[PDB]
C-alpha cells in the first residue's frame, strides 16, 4: 500500500 | 408672404381636423371595457427555442400555414424553420449581410429581405433546380429598407428609410406606386387583412393610412412623441396598434379616426420594437428593449403576461394565422416560441 | 433539370459492373438520390439510397452486400458499384432525385433509364389493368399492408406514371399533393391503408402503367403496376 | 420651392378633413363585438389542452 | 484532526454544487468558446476530485461515529489521482492558451483549429489517465500488488510532471505579463495582472501542496508520525480550496 | 420520426454544419466602419487600401478585412447604427483641409462627438485618420486656424496646429478608459495606412482573444 488513502 | 397665409390655412385646417376628431370623442374605450371580465395572467412558456443564428436577429415573419417561419439575422443568413420540429428547411445566404427586414409570401413561394443595401431582394423557394435563388432585385429606394411586406406573388409593399413607401411589381422590378408624405423615415408597415390598404410609421411620430388601389394617404394618426418601431392591424381590419420608443403602445381606429388607448406602465421606460395582436385581438404582444415581451390586455390596459426568456433586445415577434403560438426573435440570436 | 445514366450492356453473372449517373442543372449536393430498377416484364423495385451529404445509406435486402452506392459532390455524379451479379439483376436502372424538408416533393425527377442485361410494407394494386375511355373518370386504387398515416399527420404514398418508353414521373406526393407539372384533373385521396387515384376528364397521352409507392420506412416498395389501355 | 409643397400639403389636409368619422363609442363596441365573437378560437386568451396544441 | 475534516466537508460541498452547475451551464446550456472546452474539462476533473473527497470524508465520519468500518475499494483513488493531475494539467493549459492568445494574436484568431482544444483536452486526460493507471499498477492501489521502489520512482515521475506543470504555468504567466507590459494599450491591465497573480498564487499555495505532500514528501521527509496528524488533512483542505475556487476565477467571474 | 422526417432532421443537421462553418469564417475576420463628413478623403482611403452600403475586401498580413462605407445613405443614423455594434474598429477620416471651408470641421466634430460617445460604441476603439495633410501644409500660411477654432492660442506652422486638431479630436470621448483612440497623419502615396490599420486592429484582437479566454 502506498499510503492507504 | 403668400406661403405664410397658406401655412395659416394649414394651421386652421389641422385645428378643424382635431375639432372634428374631438367632437366624436363621446367616450373612451377604457370605460366601455370597464365592464368586461379581465383575462388574468397568461402563463406562456417557451415551447421551442430555435437556435441556428450567430448574430442579432433583426426580423422574422410567419408563414400563412402557421408552421414555417423565416428569420433574418445579421450573419448574412435568412433561415426558414419548421417550427414544430425546430428543423431548418432552408438556409439562404444573403447578398448583403446588413438585413433589417424579411417577409414570407402568403402563397409560401417567396421570401423577401432587405436592409442597408437598399434592396428588398426576393428569393424563390419552390425552384426546379432545388436551390433557393434570388428571383428579383428591387432597387429604387434611396434609404435603408425597414419593412417589406408581400401582397401576392407579384406585388410587394416596401418601407424604407428614404421617407417613402413603395408598391412594386415583381416581374418588372419597377415600383408601380410611391407613398410619400412621411417627413421622417418609415420604420414599420403592416397590411390590412383585405390588403386594399396598409399603415406605416416614421420618425414623425405619425401613422399614415395608405390605399394600394389608388395610392394616396387618406388618414394620418398622431399622438406618439418619438419614432414608432412597430405597427400591426387589429384582425378586424379596423384598428391598429403602434409601438414606439416612448414605452407606449397606442391603438388607433380607422373609422373613428383617433387614438383610443395607451398601453403604458411606469415600470417600462425602454422602447417597443415589435407589436402583434392575437387571433381575436383581445391581447396584443409587444417586444421591449428590457429583453422581454409584454402581453397587454388590448381592451383593459392591463399587463396580462411577461415573456422574459430572451437575453437581449426583443427585435421581432409574430403570431401565427392559426393563432396557436407566438414566436419572438431577439438580439441574442434565438427564436423562442411561446404558447 | 436533367439526369443522364450509363453502364448497361451485357455483363456475365458473378461479375462486377459500375453504373454512373451525372447531374446537370440542379444543386446535386442538396438532394438525396436513389436507384430504382425495373425488370423488363415487371414493375419498379427500389434498390439503394445515399442521402444528401452521404451521411445515410440504405439498401434493399436483395442487394445488401453486393451493391455499393456512393456519390461525388464536386463532379455532380451518382454512381453505383455492383459485384457478383445474377439474372435477377437484369433490369433497367433509374436514378431518382429526391429532397426531404417540409413541403418538399421527393422522387420528382427520374433519369432516363439504361437497360442492363445479365446473361416490409407490401403494396398491392387492386387490378393490374383497367379499360380506358378517353374522357372518363378513372379511379386507380392501391392497397397497403400497413397504416401509412404516420403520427405527424402525413401519409407517405406516392403516385407515379410510367408512360410507354418514358421514365416514371411524380404525379401525387404524400397521397394528396399534386406535383409540379401535372394537370389539376389528377387527384388522390384515401385513408389509412386504403387509397385511390381519381383521373377525371382523361386526356390523350396519359395511358401507361401506374405505380403506388410507400415511404413510411425503408425499404420503399412499389405497386405491381396498373396499366391503362385504350 | 416650399410653396408648392405647402399647396399639396393643404390639398392633402383638405382630403383628410372630409372623412365621415363615426363616434368612439360605436367603434369601441365594434372592438367589443370582435373580441367577444372570436374569444373561443383564440388559443392565447384561453389556454388549450395538449391534444390540440402542436407545440 | 477532526475539524480539518469538517472544514473540508464544507469546502467540498460548496465547491461540488458550484462546479456542478458550472458543468451543467457550459456543459449543455450555454454556447461555448474553445476556451470553455478547457473550463469544462477542468470542471470534470474537479468534480471527480471533489466528490471523491466527499466520499472519503463520509468514510471518516462513519468510522468515527457509526463505526461501520467501510473498507472502501482502493480502485477509485487511481481515478482520484488522475482527476487531480488532470485538473492541474488543464489549469496549466488554460495559462498556456492565454499566453498563446496574446503572443500570437492573429494566429489565435484565424488559424487556430477549432478541434485543437478538444484534442488537447483528450490527449492531456489520456496522459494523466495513463500516468495514474501506471501508478495504480506500480504501487498497489489497484487489485494487483506492487513493489516499493518501482512505486516510488514513477511516483517521482508524477511529481516531476507536476513541477513541470508549475514551470509551464509560471513561464506562460510571466510571458503574458511581459507581453502586456511591453505592448498593451487597450487593456484593463490592472484587473488582468491581479487575475494572473491570483491564479499563479492559487496554483502555488492551494493546488500544488497536496501533490507535493503525496508525491515527494512521503519518500524524502519520512518521519511517518509528525506529518500525518498535521500536514496531510490540511494539505487536502488547501486542494479542496483550489477545487472550490476554480469555477469562480475560471468561469464564474467572467460570466458574472 | 418517420423516414422523411429523419431525412429532414439530417438536412437540418447539414444546414447547422454549414451555418457553423460560415459563422466561423466570419468570426475570424475584421469588420471596420468608414465614417466622416462628405468629401473628407474617405474615397481616397478606400482606393489606397484596395447604392446602399459599400463594402470592400482586402487581406493584409493574413487578416481578412471588411470595410463598410455606410455614408452613402442620408438618413437618421440612430435607427441603423446598432447594426454595427460589435465592429472591431471604426475608421474615421477627417479632412485637415476642411478647417476653413463651409464649419465643416465643426460638422466633423459633431459627427465624431455623436458616434464616439454612442451607446453602442462605448467599447469599440476608433482609428482616426487625418488625411489631406499636404493640403494642410500649404493652407496653414494662407489663412490661420483661428477662423475654425475660436481660441487657438499660439498659432504657428503645421506642427502645433496639427497637434491641436489631434488633441481637440481626442478628448471628445467622455470615457477615455474603456475605449482607446488611434491617430495617423497620412499621405496619398504611402503604405503606412493599412500598416497602421493592422497595428491598431491587433490591440483589439488581443483584447478579444482575452475576452474569449475568460479574462
Ligand atoms: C481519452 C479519455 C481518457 C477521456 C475521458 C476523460 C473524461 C473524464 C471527460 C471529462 C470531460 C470530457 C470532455 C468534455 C468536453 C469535450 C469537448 C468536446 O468537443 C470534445 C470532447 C471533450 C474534450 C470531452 C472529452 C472527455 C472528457 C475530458
Amino acid at each position: 500500500c502506498k499510503n492507504f488513502f | 408672404s403668400e406661403l405664410d397665409q397658406l401655412r395659416q390655412e394649414a394651421e386652421q385646417l389641422k385645428n378643424q381636423i382635431r375639432d372634428a376628431r374631438k367632437a366624436c370623442a363621446d367616450a373612451t374605450l377604457s370605460q366601455i371595457t370597464n365592464n368586461i371580465d379581465p383575462v388574468g395572467r397568461i402563463q406562456m412558456r417557451t415551447r421551442r427555442t430555435l437556435r441556428g443564428h450567430l448574430a442579432k436577429i433583426y426580423a422574422m415573419h410567419w408563414g400563412t400555414d402557421s408552421r414555417l417561419l423565416v428569420s433574418a439575422s445579421q450573419d448574412g443568413k435568412l433561415i426558414i424553420w419548421d417550427s414544430y420540429t425546430t428543423n431548418k428547411v432552408h438556409a439562404i445566404p444573403l447578398r448583403s449581410s446588413w438585413v433589417m427586414t424579411c417577409a414570407y409570401a402568403p402563397s409560401g413561394n417567396y421570401v423577401a429581405c432587405g436592409g442597408l443595401d437598399n434592396i428588398c431582394s426576393i428569393y424563390n423557394l419552390k425552384t426546379r433546380e432545388g436551390n433557393v435563388r434570388v428571383s428579383r432585385e428591387l432597387a429604387g429606394h434611396t434609404g435603408y429598407l425597414s419593412c417589406c411586406r408581400f401582397l401576392d406573388d407579384n406585388q410587394i409593399v416596401t418601407s424604407s428609410g428614404d421617407t417613402t413607401c413603395a408598391l412594386w411589381d415583381i416581374e418588372t422590378g419597377q415600383q408601380t406606386t410611391t407613398f410619400t408624405g412621411h417627413t421622417g423615415d418609415v420604420m414599420s408597415l403592416s397590411l390590412a387583412p383585405d390588403t386594399r390598404l396598409f399603415v406605416s410609421g416614421a420618425c414623425d411620430a405619425s401613422a399614415k393610412l395608405w390605399d394600394v388601389r389608388e395610392g394616396m394617404c387618406r388618414q394620418t394618426f398622431t399622438g406618439h412623441e418619438s419614432d414608432i418601431n412597430a405597427i400591426c392591424f387589429f384582425p378586424n381590419g379596423n384598428a391598429f396598434a403602434t409601438g414606439s420608443d416612448d414605452a407606449t403602445c397606442r391603438l388607433f381606429d380607422l373609422r373613428a379616426d383617433q387614438e383610443l388607448m395607451t398601453y403604458s406602465h411606469d415600470n417600462i421606460i425602454c422602447g417597443i420594437t415589435s407589436v402583434s395582436f392575437s387571433k381575436s385581438g383581445r391581447l396584443l404582444l409587444a417586444g421591449y428593449d428590457d429583453f422581454n415581451c409584454n402581453v397587454w390586455d388590448a381592451l383593459k390596459a392591463d399587463r396580462a403576461g411577461v415573456l422574459a426568456g430572451h437575453d437581449n433586445r426583443v427585435s421581432c415577434l409574430g403570431v401565427t394565422d392559426d393563432g396557436m403560438a407566438v414566436a419572438t426573435g431577439s438580439w441574442d440570436s434565438f427564436l423562442k416560441i411561446w404558447n | 433539370v436533367q439526369l443522364v445514366e450509363s453502364g448497361g450492356g451485357l455483363v456475365q453473372p458473378g461479375g462486377s459492373r459500375k453504373l454512373s449517373c451525372s447531374a446537370s442543372g440542379f444543386a446535386f449536393s442538396s438532394f438525396g438520390m436513389h436507384w430504382v430498377r425495373q425488370a423488363p416484364e415487371k414493375g419498379l423495385e427500389w434498390v439503394a439510397y445515399i442521402s444528401s451529404g452521404s451521411g445515410t445509406i440504405y439498401y434493399a435486402d436483395t442487394v445488401k452486400g453486393r451493391f455499393t452506392i456512393s456519390r461525388d459532390d464536386p463532379k455532380n455524379t451518382l454512381f453505383l458499384q455492383m459485384t457478383s451479379l445474377r439474372s435477377e439483376d437484369t433490369a433497367m436502372y433509374y436514378c431518382v432525385r429526391s429532397i426531404y424538408y417540409y413541403g418538399s416533393s421527393p422522387f420528382d425527377f427520374w433519369g432516363q433509364g439504361t437497360t442492363l442485361t445479365v446473361s416490409d410494407i407490401v403494396m398491392t394494386q387492386a387490378t393490374s389493368s383497367v379499360p380506358v375511355t378517353p374522357g372518363e373518370s378513372v379511379s386507380i386504387s392501391c392497397r397497403s399492408s400497413k397504416s401509412l398515416l404516420h403520427s405527424n399527420g402525413n401519409t407517405y404514398l406516392y403516385w407515379f406514371l410510367q408512360r410507354p418508353g418514358q421514365s416514371p414521373q411524380l404525379l401525387i406526393y404524400r397521397m394528396s399533393n399534386l406535383a409540379s407539372g401535372v394537370p389539376d384533373r389528377f387527384s388522390g385521396s384515401g385513408s389509412g391503408t386504403a387509397f385511390t387515384l381519381t383521373i377525371s376528364r382523361l386526356e390523350a397521352e396519359d395511358v401507361g402503367v401506374y405505380y403506388c409507392m410507400q415511404h413510411l420506412e425503408y425499404p420503399l416498395t412499389f405497386g405491381a403496376g396498373t396499366k391503362l389501355e385504350l | 420651392a416650399s410653396i408648392a409643397q405647402a399647396r399639396k400639403l393643404v390639398e392633402q389636409l383638405k382630403m383628410e378633413a372630409n372623412i365621415d368619422r363615426i363616434k368612439v363609442s360605436k367603434a369601441a363596441a365594434d372592438l367589443m363585438a370582435y373580441c367577444e365573437a372570436h374569444a373561443k378560437e383564440d388559443p392565447l386568451l384561453t389556454p388549450v389542452p395538449a391534444s390540440e396544441n402542436p407545440f | 484532526t477532526l475539524i480539518p475534516v469538517f472544514l473540508i466537508l464544507f469546502i467540498a460541498l460548496v465547491g461540488l454544487v458550484g462546479n456542478g452547475f458550472v458543468l451543467w451551464l457550459l456543459g449543455f446550456r450555454m454556447r461555448r468558446n474553445a476556451f470553455s472546452v478547457y473550463v469544462l474539462s477542468l470542471a470534470g476533473a474537479d468534480f471527480l476530485f471533489l466528490c471523491f473527497q466527499i466520499i472519503n470524508c463520509l468514510v471518516y465520519l462513519s468510522n468515527f461515529f457509526c463505526s461501520i468500518s467501510i473498507n472502501f475499494p482502493s480502485f477509485f483513488t487511481t481515478v482520484m489521482t488522475c482527476a487531480y493531475l488532470a485538473g492541474l494539467s488543464m489549469l496549466s493549459t488554460v495559462s498556456t492558451e492565454r499566453c498563446l492568445s496574446v503572443l500570437w494574436p492573429i494566429w489565435y484568431r484565424c488559424r487556430r483549429p477549432r478541434h485543437l482544444s478538444a484534442v488537447v483536452c483528450v490527449l492531456l486526460w489520456a496522459l494523466s489517465l495513463l500516468l495514474s493507471i501506471l501508478e495504480g499498477k506500480f504501487c498497489g492501489f489497484l487489485f494487483s500488488d506492487g513493489d516499493s521502489g518501482w512505486c516510488q520512482t514513477f511516483d517521482f515521475i508524477t511529481a516531476a510532471w507536476l513541477i513541470f506543470l508549475f514551470m509551464v504555468l509560471c513561464g506562460s504567466s510571466l510571458a503574458l505579463l511581459v507581453r502586456i507590459l511591453c505592448g498593451s494599450r487597450g487593456l484593463p491591465l490592472t484587473r488582468l495582472y491581479l487575475t494572473i497573480l491570483l491564479t499563479v498564487l492559487v496554483f502555488l499555495l492551494c493546488g500544488l501542496p497536496f501533490g507535493i505532500q503525496w508525491f515527494l514528501i512521503l519518500w524524502i521527509w519520512k518521519d511517518s508520525d509528525v506529518l500525518f496528524c498535521h500536514i496531510h488533512p490540511v494539505s487536502v483542505v488547501l486542494s479542496s480550496l483550489n477545487s472550490s475556487a476554480n469555477p469562480i476565477i475560471y468561469f464564474f467571474v467572467g460570466s458574472f | 420520426l418517420s423516414a422523411e422526417d429523419k431525412a429532414a432532421v439530417e438536412r437540418s443537421k447539414m444546414i447547422d454544419r454549414n451555418l457553423r462553418e460560415d459563422g466561423e469564417k466570419a468570426a475570424r475576420e475584421v469588420k471596420l466602419l468608414l465614417l466622416g463628413a462628405g468629401e473628407s478623403g474617405k474615397s481616397t482611403i478606400v482606393k489606397q487600401m484596395k447604392t446602399g452600403i459599400v463594402e470592400t475586401h482586402f487581406t493584409f498580413k493574413d487578416l481578412h478585412f471588411k470595410m463598410f462605407d455606410v455614408g452613402g445613405q442620408r438618413s437618421e443614423r440612430k435607427k441603423w447604427i446598432h447594426c454595427f455594434e460589435g465592429v472591431t474598429a471604426i475608421i474615421f477620416c477627417v479632412a485637415l483641409s476642411d478647417y476653413d471651408l463651409v464649419n465643416r470641421m465643426h460638422e466633423s466634430m459633431k459627427l465624431f462627438d455623436s458616434i464616439c460617445n454612442n451607446k453602442w460604441f462605448t467599447d469599440t476603439s476608433i482609428i482616426l485618420f487625418l488625411n489631406k495633410k499636404d493640403l494642410f501644409e500649404e493652407k496653414i500660411k494662407k489663412s490661420p486656424l483661428t477662423i475654425c477654432y475660436p481660441e487657438y492660442a499660439g498659432s504657428n506652422t503645421y506642427e502645433e496646429a496639427a497637434a491641436y486638431i489631434q488633441c481637440q479630436f481626442e478628448d471628445l470621448n467622455k470615457r477615455k478608459d474603456t475605449k482607446e483612440i488611434y491617430t495617423h497623419f497620412t499621405c496619398a502615396t504611402d503604405t503606412k495606412n493599412v500598416q497602421f490599420v493592422f497595428d491598431a486592429v491587433t490591440d483589439v484582437i488581443i483584447k478579444n482573444n482575452l475576452k474569449d479566454c475568460g479574462l
